[PDB]
């Protein structure tokens, strides 16, 4: 099916994946505020499915090491998240077997909604309170399916995104990983043979999320 | 297919936000009957390919946002209350309005007798925000009313960079485009947050990366554009000069000059007059008493046919290279350091990294802007950087450039309208009263006698005749003349600009203002002194998307409704996707847009508006007479109009211009009512008109090329990314300026491999050349009299070469550099204190932006997504000062200045540091300026509260980048 490869030694954390998100679904704001950083959502819920991570570390000599996390499902290739739903109920998280997308569906209000959130590696599922419906990217599955790339990807302004066949993007991530690796000797590619959107972190993936990696 | 775009009409536009000019596709229901569905990016687009940050990706959310004005609302004097209003009613009574006053403030003769028909009591600010066709319609539309305070965003934002960049260069535009970024060996990004103020950029400078180049950034704090660069350096807000003189000095100690660029394209062999000098702070005819240079003092000498006179060995005491070299001996890397903050180390590093693109077959370019600009020395800051390029071989190549970073979608097109104080359309100069007669105004223009030098502004004679023949055709040029305002020939222009503006509303001089698509309320320094200024007028126009801080300035903080006078109309505009017009980027590409949705409910484009709005005078006139009314009773306005409603389309083709008589031009021949293909062939006698010169190739007989989408390239316009059949850029189609710079005298590329323009057979390939010629005949500068790159640069304010002051408000009581503290000519308002050195404001203050909001955020502050990831106003200060005033990440702190005082919340980052600064640690606290007390509910008031009304003496922008400011913790709440 398709894959993600994101790039973040190009992140400049704009934002727009972020926006482009909601547009294409039209999905609604939470209430936020300034806490003491740019980070707003501070974490995915219900209605956002996309946030931008920001971590300052430190580096030698002068400026910081800005660490910026674009996070989403990971579209995992055997998804935990269905293991557990299948245990309730099938038919609530289902697969795209041309597209490889999870997807959820209306029948996650039937199921343990926190085992499906704490199966998930990645601390992915995001439950409804009132609904009791879970959410989380859904790969833009529907533009995927009519030749168009995900709101997120054709978005990004850096070539941070990217999306394609498996053997295209994991021949990208390759290429691109060793280029990094010169100019960030700490770069790595996150669980590059388990899920279909591969991250290319420029140190200890740790670092830019403690759930970033498995 | 897609079940949300199914049924939905499909167009293409262009981001209404920066002057990057990235392209959207718009999605309108029910075939473009209903509302918009969908906005997103356009995949075609070659500067945007489909990107778009989060302010073009919410396009969406602010056309359809039900927050919008639906109708007019008029807040009658002393009431606290909006009543809904007609169209028919705001636009009588604000025509009766504007008739009164014209009649009981117009100035036949000035004090002196010398005539200028202007009305002294109105002004007008905006706007960068509308289409090019509106903007050149309103500047006539007030012009043709006698308005000679007319200004909008472009005098508090690139205003000096178009003297810096023209006394350099000859013109005052972005000299590259946003696709030539890939080109360069070198980016240094400097008074520039690229990466969150021109996301868009960042995709070709990543690209340039990619094929080696090193990214430099230089900024006060560690910004989305550091953290992507490979070298990052802080400098103090207000320390540029040192940091470029140094630059200078080190280019020419060290022989890293491009020699032959220098010899032939700069003014390096020119001789200064003996009258030259420069000692401790002043040049040579400073009037104490009066803060004013005599520039006469800095004459280049004249051989016997007044040309200046030439050494191209460079041997000379008085050659400008030889001066310059004087000049910049004292920028040595220790006192550099020791004024900037910025280590030696990191100088040698950056210099060495710049300096090196000084070889023929490589080029460095700067992407600056407010960084640079908002300061008592933003032209000579400017100055200071051309100058460095012209050293380097950079002005003309692929790659090189001074890539001033525009801000609004259409600023470079507002200020090529003339919607500024000191200029009419084309750049033009609004004539003062000396220039009581046409012939007195066109010998104002330089001429030159030097054989080699082009001097192309000569032709401006034909350019004022087109002019006055677009808005009067019925007339002689020299009759039509008379029908338009004069400023007064004895008076600094700064006196008709916008801080001076807003000190002659403080003292009850205006009656009437035109607050039209910008809101001072939040947007002008010293916003205090704005806000109770707007309370002395009689009436106020504010047309806007949304209600704001400057439509309901009388109910803002601290105001009682029924203590303020003012009588508001607020009369609703429609969003940029909703109207068809162009706009120009900072690239000067000129785009047409079409509508996607019909205008949100009775909301109207602004051309409609301000076309009503007049012919509503014009029958006032016609009917009760009153001043002056010829103006108004001849302007062709039927010209504008088709349908029954305002034509883009016929006010673009206007501006383009046409043959209003068969005529022979170039020795080419012309038929009536044919579009003007280029400015070549407009004349001086009344055989063309054209709204704007600058515009004669826009609109040929071919069609609209504005609204080209060809990509089609040649291979060596492919290899630098030109895109010369995507729309039009000024002037006719030259992508990259100055490109005669980027050859030898045979007309071979200084970079094959990246070559702009060659010469091969008997053609010039490539872009369109910048002047005709063969190769080695003409100065490459062809907008200068003398047809050189200045590196002396004798027609600025401050002086001929860039000299370091400190800000007006400093945290330094003594200049290293000389005993002269500040610029010796600032504008400033006497009485108005300066924090210097002050214990009670102890740390320097700025201001700036974040990616997610746009300007005062009167737009995005009503766009939830937007608010969502930037919720307030927030204040950054380093863990230093955070331990000093005992200040906790995320803790409410109250920033305060001479001015005025708000609250934000902190942000304690080692992305700020302390400046040491001659041994002394000095702390910095950065505000963004987009908050306003409207809304959202504790998104905090503006930061231009705290700013001061004092500035560039060239330009009269104000010094928004660098102040003195207190923060102090706030200790309320549950
Ligand atoms: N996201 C977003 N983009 C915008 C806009 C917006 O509001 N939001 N507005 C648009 C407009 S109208 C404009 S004109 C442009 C302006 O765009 P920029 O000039 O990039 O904007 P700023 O962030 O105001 O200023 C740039 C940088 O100047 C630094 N700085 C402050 N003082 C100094 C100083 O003394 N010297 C130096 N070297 N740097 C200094 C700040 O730390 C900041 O990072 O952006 C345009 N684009
Ligand atoms: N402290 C500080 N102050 C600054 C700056 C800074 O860096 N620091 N930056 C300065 C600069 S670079 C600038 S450009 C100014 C900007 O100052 P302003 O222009 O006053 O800012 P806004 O009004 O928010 O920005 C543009 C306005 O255009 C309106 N608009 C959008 N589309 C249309 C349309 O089709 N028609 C009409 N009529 N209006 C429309 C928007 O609604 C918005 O109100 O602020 C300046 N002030
Ligand atoms: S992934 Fe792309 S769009 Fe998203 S924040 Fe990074 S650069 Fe911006
Ligand atoms: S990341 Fe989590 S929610 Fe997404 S597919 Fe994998 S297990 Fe399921
Ligand atoms: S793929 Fe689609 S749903 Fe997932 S983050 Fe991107 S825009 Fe949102
Ligand atoms: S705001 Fe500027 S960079 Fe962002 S989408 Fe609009 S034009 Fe492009
Ligand atoms: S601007
Ligand atoms: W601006």
């Amino acid at each position: 099916g398709k894959m993600f490869f994101v790039d973040l030694s190009r992140c400049t954390a704009c934002r727009g994946c972020q926006i482009a998100c909601k547009q294409w679904k039209n999905l609604p704001a939470e209430e936020t505020r300034n806490t003491g950083s740019h980070q707003n959502p501070p974490d995915l819920s219900y209605v956002t499915l996309k946030t931008v991570r920001f971590t300052e570390k430190s580096r030698k000599g002068p400026g910081i090491d800005w660490l910026f996390f674009p996070e989403q499902c990971r579209h995992c290739v055997e998804p935990p998240c269905k293991g557990q739903a299948d245990v309730d109920l099938e038919g609530a998280v289902v697969k795209d077997e041309t597209t490889g997308a999870v997807l959820f569906t209306e029948l996650t209000a039937k199921v343990d909604g926190e085992s499906v959130r704490s199966a998930c590696p990645y601390d992915i599922p995001r439950i409804d309170p009132v609904t009791k419906r879970l959410s989380k990217c859904d790969m833009c599955n529907d533009r995927v399916q009519n030749g168009l790339l995900p709101a997120c990807v054709k978005t990004c302004p850096t070539g941070t995104m990217n999306f394609g066949d498996e053997q295209e993007m994991l021949a990208l991530a390759e290429k691109r990983l060793a280029e990094v690796k010169k100019t960030y000797p700490g770069a790595v590619l996150g669980d590059p043979n388990d899920v279909r959107v591969v991250y290319l972190f420029t140190r200890d993936p740790k670092d830019f999320y403690e759930h970033a990696v498995a | 297919e897609l079940q949300k775009l199914q049924w939905a009409k499909q167009t293409t536009s262009i981001c209404c936000y920066c002057a990057v000019g990235c392209g959207l596709i718009v999605h309108t229901a029910k075939d473009g009957q209903g509302r918009a569905v969908n906005v997103e990016g356009d995949p075609d687009h070659p500067i945007n390919e489909g990107s778009l940050c989060p302010k073009g990706a919410s396009i969406f959310q602010l056309g359809e946002n039900d927050q919008r004005g639906t109708q007019p609302l008029y807040r009658a004097p002393f009431s606290d209350t909006w009543k809904p209003v007609t169209w028919d009613f705001a636009l009588t009574e604000i025509a009766k309005r504007i008739k009164k006053t014209r009649d009981a403030s117009f100035t036949e003769k000035n004090a002196a007798g010398d005539l200028v028909n202007r009305t002294e009591a109105i002004a007008s600010f905006g706007s960068a925000a509308m289409d090019n066709e509106e903007c050149w319609a309103y500047g006539n539309i007030l012009r043709s009313l006698g308005l000679v305070y007319i200004e909008h965003q472009a005098r508090i934002x690139h205003s000096p960079t178009v003297p810096a960049l023209a006394e350099s260069f000859g013109r005052g535009a972005m000299t590259n485009h946003w696709n030539d970024l890939a080109n360069s060996d070198c980016i240094l990004i400097m008074g520039s947050n690229a990466a969150e103020n021109h996301p868009i950029a960042f995709k070709w400078v990543l690209r340039a990366k990619d094929k080696g180049a090193t990214l430099i950034h230089v900024d006060p704090r560690f910004t989305r554009t550091s953290a992507r660069c490979d070298v990052y350096a802080p400098i103090r807000s207000g320390a540029d000069i040192p940091f470029l003189g140094g630059l200078i000095k080190y280019i020419l100690d060290n022989k890293l000059y491009f020699t032959d660029y220098v010899r032939e394209y700069t003014n390096a062999s020119l001789i200064v007059g003996e009258k030259f000098s420069f000692k401790d702070g002043l040049f040579s005819g400073y009037d104490a008493a009066n803060k004013k240079y005599d520039k006469s003092m800095w004459a280049f000498e004249l051989d016997a046919n007044g040309v200046p006179k030439r050494d191209p060995a460079l041997k000379h005491p008085r050659c400008v290279i030889n001066l310059l070299k004087k000049h910049y001996e004292r920028y040595n890397l220790d006192k550099v350091a020791a004024i900037t903050g910025t280590s030696k180390e990191q100088l040698q590093q950056v210099y060495k990294a710049y300096a090196a693109t000084g070889k023929p077959d490589k080029a460095g370019t700067i992407m600056y802007a407010m960084g640079w600009t908002q300061h008592s020395v933003g032209v000579q800051n400017i100055r200071a950087m051309a100058m460095i390029q012209l050293l380097l071989g950079n002005i003309g190549v692929a790659g090189g450039g001074v890539n001033a970073l525009r801000g609004e979608s259409n600023v470079q097109g507002s200020t090529d309208q003339g919607l500024l104080a000191h200029i009419w359309p084309g750049y033009n100069p609004v004539p003062n009263s000396k220039a009581a007669t046409l012939e007195l105004y066109n010998a104002a223009t330089p001429q030159s006698k030097d054989p080699m030098s082009v001097n192309w502004w000569q032709n401006r004679p034909k350019y004022v005749a087109s002019y006055l023949k677009a808005l009067y055709p019925d007339e002689e040029p020299a009759a039509a003349y008379d029908y338009l305002p004069r400023i007064d020939a004895g008076r600094k222009l700064t006196d008709y600009f916008w801080l001076n503006i807003f000190e002659k509303m403080d003292k009850g001089e205006f009656k009437g203002l035109f607050a039209w698509g910008m809101n001072p309320a939040c947007g002008g320094a010293n916003a205090n002194k704005n806000r109770k200024a707007m309370g002395k007028l009689e009436w106020l126009v504010n047309v806007n998307l949304f209600e704001n801080e400057t439509s309901s300035f009388w109910k803002g903080p601290g105001m009682n409704p029924a203590e303020i006078g003012t009588e508001v109309f607020f009369l609703p505009c429609c969003v940029s996707i909703e109207k068809e017009g162009s706009v120009a980027n900072s690239g000067r590409w000129m785009q047409w847009r079409y509508r996607g949705p019909k205008p949100y409910a009775e909301t109207k484009p602004d051309g409609d508006i301000m076309l009503d709005m007049f012919k509503k005078v014009r029958e006032l006139y016609a009917k009760e007479g009153g001043a002056y009314p010829a103006p108004i009773a001849k302007l062709n306005i039927a010209d504008w109009e088709e349908h029954n409603e305002f034509s883009p389309t016929k006010v673009a083709k206007l501006m383009n211009g046409y043959f209003l008589k068969d005529t022979e031009v170039g020795g080419k021949q012309f038929k009536k009512g044919q579009q003007v293909p280029s400015f070549a062939f407009l004349t001086a006698d009344g055989s063309t008109c054209s709204g704007n010169w600058l515009h004669a190739g826009s609109f040929t007989d071919a069609g609209n090329l504005m609204a080209r989408r060809d990509k089609t390239q040649t291979p060596e316009q492919a290899r630098i990314g030109l895109f010369p059949n995507w729309s039009f850029c000024w002037p006719v189609n030259r992508r990259i300026l100055y490109n005669r710079a980027s050859v030898d005298k045979t007309g071979k590329p200084w970079n094959p491999a990246k070559a702009v323009i060659e010469w091969k057979d008997g053609k010039w390939v490539g872009d369109v050349v910048d002047g005709g010629g063969d190769p080695g005949t003409k100065h490459p500068f062809i907008m200068q009299t003398h047809g050189f790159g200045a590196l002396y640069g004798p027609g600025r304010e401050e002086g001929p070469f860039p000299e370091h002051y400190e800000p007006l408000e400093c945290p330094v009581s003594k200049n290293p550099f000389s005993k002269q503290l500040h610029n010796p000519v600032a504008f400033q308002i006497e009485g108005e204190k300066k924090a210097v050195a002050d214990p009670r404001y102890p740390f320097i203050g700025t201001t700036y932006r974040v990616t997610e909001h746009w300007q005062t955020g009167l737009m995005t502050r009503r766009c939830a997504w937007l608010v969502e990831a930037e919720p307030q106003i927030f204040c950054e200060i380093s863990k230093e000062l955070a331990k000093l005033r005992g200040i906790g990440n995320g803790d409410t702190v109250k920033v305060s200045s001479l001015r005025g005082a708000l609250e934000a919340v902190a942000i304690v980052t080692e992305r700020i540091r302390p400046f040491k600064i001659e041994g002394v640690d000095v702390h910095m606290v950065g505000l963004p300026w987009h908050y306003g007390w409207m809304v959202p509910k504790n998104g905090g008031d503006t930061a231009n509260l705290l700013t001061p009304s004092a500035g560039d003496p060239n330009t009269g922008i104000p010094e928004t980048k660098a102040f003195m400011v207190d923060v102090r913790k706030v200790w309320s709440h549950p």
